[PDB]
RNA sequence: GGAGGGGGCUGGUGACUUUCCCCUCUUUAAGAGGGGAGGAAGUUCCGCCCACCCCAUUUAUGGGCAGCGUCCCCUGAGAAGGGGCGGGAGAUGCAGCAGAAACGACACGGCUCCGGAAGAGAUGACGAUGAUAGUGAAAGUUGAGGACUUCCGGAGAACCGGUGAAACGGGCAUCUCCCCUGCCCGGGGUGCAAGCCGGUUUCGGCGCUUAGCCGAAUGUCACCGAAAUUACAGAAGGCGGGCUAUAGCCCCCAUUUU
RNA sequence: GGUGGGGUUCCCGAGCGGCCAAAGGGAGCAGACUCUAAAUCUGCCGUCAUCGACUUCGAAGGUUCGAAUCCUUCCCCCACCAC
């Protein structure tokens, strides 16, 4: 007999998904403080459950203030790859600026191009 | 999915709710969704447009799931939902 | 007006019995009078009076306490509750995974130089997963008959870390010292079931009480009042601080409400 | 009234803030073994009962990235005291 198929960490991951989806759904209405409360509760349950953030909702939030970042409204997203490949998220509310360095994927593409050169 | 057994640990925010019994007479008859949740308090926005502050331990709640309607005391919902999903065991005896 | 939280108080008089107790008193042995559990007695976290044992007789050195109200942090229906008190140095830890890197800085990749290999002179390599290209190069403006390149290894002035709660740099907690301010000087250890005496195993007396039992006394009823024996709940050497649980009224604060 | 302590699996008992880390022993079940049984060994060991994963460390609150563990409160269990 199997009554409990869903464990504590599974319901924790479901609460992560539901809370951050409701954060996105409520952040577009005009209440950024309610969305900050959702991100704060999701971050508190992430540090409490010792579970990692999903890669979908990972870069959509700010670590300093906690505002859910709408790209374009209160978040400026620019891709610069002259010196090193990076995608920069800029919070318009407080001013915290984060980025996405892509050096090792460029290294993998570079090794694939070296293999295509040496085979040819 | 949200189950009637794990509704003691599922998140209450984002679910329609009505209360059926309470000691406050004017509390009976409200219908709305859950927005904010603290240790023994729900902040419920009515369909009419009024925000109400409902204590949990004085009333019983009927949560509307995907088709389901589950009646749970707020005495079972004691604690912040953070600590409630940590682990909260509540055993109630209405003698 | 209704659940709840905090603060204040918890007895007096009259009658019965020494056969509820203790003390005092006279008197044909029995009576009369007075007093008799509280805010916590519980919890034992502590300190002092009182004792013994050691060092010492010292405010020279040194030891102990405090920085209150205020403020900060955390959780509640935001009234209320709990914790803390200044600054520096040294050491440890922030597991596992991830990340270049987990507590002092660094090795590492983008940047510059050198050596080797491969392609190439109106050709070809590369390039919207960004080209010659600039800025204090976190960041932002730029966006292509743009265009001379790419890799590996070694050495270096400045800038940068897809991760995680927390990062070329500032944090957190613990421990020990020196930098302050004010007060007080015997320092430790055990504790009244300590300690002392008749006795010399075992017992009785002191510590012991404007209540003072120890095989653990403080009884019953009515009433003024409305603070009342109703809830938590009971002394044991005494006093002061803090915690825990609530009966009745008073005061203050909050949600629903109108 | 007083001091020094302990509460973890059915019972006796360990455990650095960290992957059921939960040492374990005895017990139950199953395997193995034996003509049968004892002893030895192996897995479940609380549950699904193959790997593996989740819950319980007396109870609550709080700190923390995270509690058997660190702090506070509520408790109980020991040991010995009249001379
Ligand atoms: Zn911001």
């Amino acid at each position: 007999k199997k009554f409990l198929e869903k464990k504590l960490k599974k319901i924790a991951y479901e609460r992560i998904d539901i809370l951050m989806s409701l954060a996105e759904e409520e952040a577009k209405k005009g209440n950024w403080d309610r969305a900050k409360r959702y991100v704060y509760l999701a971050r508190r349950i992430a540090m409490k459950m010792r579970i990692r953030f999903p890669k979908k909702w990972k870069r959509r939030i700010c670590k300093k203030c906690g505002t859910f970042l709408l790209y374009g409204r209160n978040a400026r997203v620019r891709i610069k790859s002259k010196r090193y490949p990076h995608v920069v998220i800029t919070c318009l509310e407080c001013g915290a600026i984060y980025r996405i360095p892509m050096i090792r994927e460029k290294k993998e593409k570079r090794r694939k191009k070296l293999e295509e050169r040496l085979k040819a | 999915m949200i189950t009637p057994h794990n509704i003691l640990r599922h998140e209450l925010i984002g679910l329609k709710v009505e209360i059926v019994e309470a000691k406050n007479k004017a509390m009976i008859g409200i219908k709305g969704k859950v927005v904010d949740e603290t240790r023994n308090t729900l902040v419920i926005e009515k369909e009419d447009g009024r925000e109400v502050v409902i204590p949990k331990d004085i009333a019983v709640f009927l949560f509307q799931l995907k088709g389901c309607k589950v009646k749970v005391d707020g005495r079972l919902l004691i604690g912040r939902p953070e600590e409630r999903l940590k682990k909260k065991i509540k055993i109630l005896y209405p003698y």
